[PDB]
């Protein structure tokens, strides 16, 4: 059964000693006990709990800059967030953050859990904090009025009081309940980013999301104009195969298509599912000099290279109003445009490189043109 | 394709 059992990615956001850390581990501990069982530095604290349907893989992370850093990446990668708030300090300026973050990100789902209860016996207190938090969700997006918002103490949960620890098989249900299960890699729309090409055209890579079937369509977006082709044939390992599923390198034969019609950037894609664009909005973090970084900020003007799962594509920025630099470990919204276009969604992750140098990642946040 | 054990490659 547990092999056949659905894998939720989960995390704890919030504002730094709110109780994240505690939290994860009064969810482990109740859970246990209930049931049973790249040249950016990635900071994290990953668990794995489930309840008699799921099973989660939990990250936490130390500090903000982790969670900017590792929502932005996506080593931190949530199907849904528990924001963290204590009662005790109200939201405050990580946990409007978080959520903001969780939007630009494309953290789907987003439920809350008011910690700290056991400092404040005060159901005024409670419904105040409360309104807060549902307030900056919908400010962001999220469904702040239907929002689930659990009551709770982590460590009066973690401390073995079973009144408390009623509240964390409550988030848990809600995890279960709020949270659906994610879309799969393989049921995705069909999306091969090209590594390779041959003349025998066949062209190879790693059949990120769907199948590719022979005899079927496929469209070749990015770089240049879209082209439409059929699919004659899939390899893999000298033999052949009937189709090429998600997380498999392959080789696919494409029909009349000349080895020079395809260029690097390009991916082979279900048609009309994906679309080119030069123009986004992204979320960006910039590494800090100590990351290996830049040294110095940069203003508008800064033409650094996007590289978008293949290839670098050069592009030039626009900056929030009343941002003039970006400095060395700074995350902001970056309005970004690219000398070709790429096929790209939101959620599309890149590096930002200066030659052989990553200086920073980003996640496509709103697609434009 | 021109694969064999766990790099990209192909053929068709
Ligand atoms: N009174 C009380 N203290 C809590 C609770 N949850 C966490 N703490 C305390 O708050 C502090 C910070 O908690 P921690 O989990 O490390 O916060 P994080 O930075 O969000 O991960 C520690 O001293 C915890 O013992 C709770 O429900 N009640
Ligand atoms: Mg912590």
């Amino acid at each position: 059964f547990e092999r056949t059992k659905p894998h939720v990615n989960v995390g704890t956001i919030g504002h730094v000693d709110h109780g994240k850390t505690t939290l994860t581990a009064a969810i482990t501990t109740v859970l246990a006990k209930t049931y049973g069982g790249r040249g950016i530095t990635i900071n994290t604290s990953h668990v794995e709990y489930d309840t008699p349907t799921r099973h989660y893989a939990h990250v936490d992370c130390p500090g903000h800059a982790d969670y900017v850093k590792n929502m932005i990446t996506g080593a931190a990668q949530m199907d849904g967030a528990i924001l963290v708030v204590a009662a005790t300090d109200g939201p405050m300026p990580q946990t409007r953050e978080h959520i903001l973050l969780g939007r630009q990100v494309g953290v789907p789902y987003i439920i809350v859990f008011l910690n700290k209860c056991d400092m404040v016996d005060d159901e005024e207190l409670l419904e105040l904090v409360e309104m807060e938090v549902r307030e900056l969700l919908s400010q962001y997006d999220f469904p702040g009025d239907d929002t689930p918002i659990v009551r709770g103490s982590a460590l009066k949960a973690l401390e073995g009081d079973a009144e408390w620890e009623a509240k964390i098989l409550e988030l848990a249900g809600f995890l279960d309940s709020y949270i659906p299960e994610p879309e799969r890699a393989i049921d995705k729309p069909f999306l091969l980013p090209i590594e390779d090409v041959f003349s025998i055209t066949v062209v190879t890579g790693r059949v990120e999301r769907g199948i590719i079937k022979v005899g079927e369509e496929v469209e070749i977006v990015g770089i240049k104009e879209t082209q439409k082709s059929t699919c004659t044939g899939v390899e893999m390992f000298r033999k052949l195969l009937d189709e090429g599923r998600a997380g498999e390198n392959v080789g696919v034969l494409l029909r009349g298509i000349k080895r020079e019609e395809i260029e690097r950037g390009q991916v082979l894609a279900k048609p009309g599912t994906i679309k080119p664009h030069t123009k986004f909005e992204s979320e960006v973090y910039i590494l800090s000099k100590d990351e290996g970084g830049r040294h110095t900020p940069f203003f508008k003007g800064y033409r650094p290279q996007f590289y978008f799962r293949t290839t670098d594509v050069t592009g030039t920025i626009e900056l929030p109003e009343g941002v003039e630099m970006v400095m060395p470990g700074d995350n902001i919204k970056m309005v970004v445009t690219l000398i070709h276009p790429i096929a790209m969604d939101d959620g599309l992750r890149f590096a930002i490189r200066e030659g052989g140098r990553t200086v920073g990642a980003g996640v496509v946040a709103k697609v434009l043109g | 394709s021109c694969n064999c054990v766990c790099g990209f490659c192909c053929s068709x």
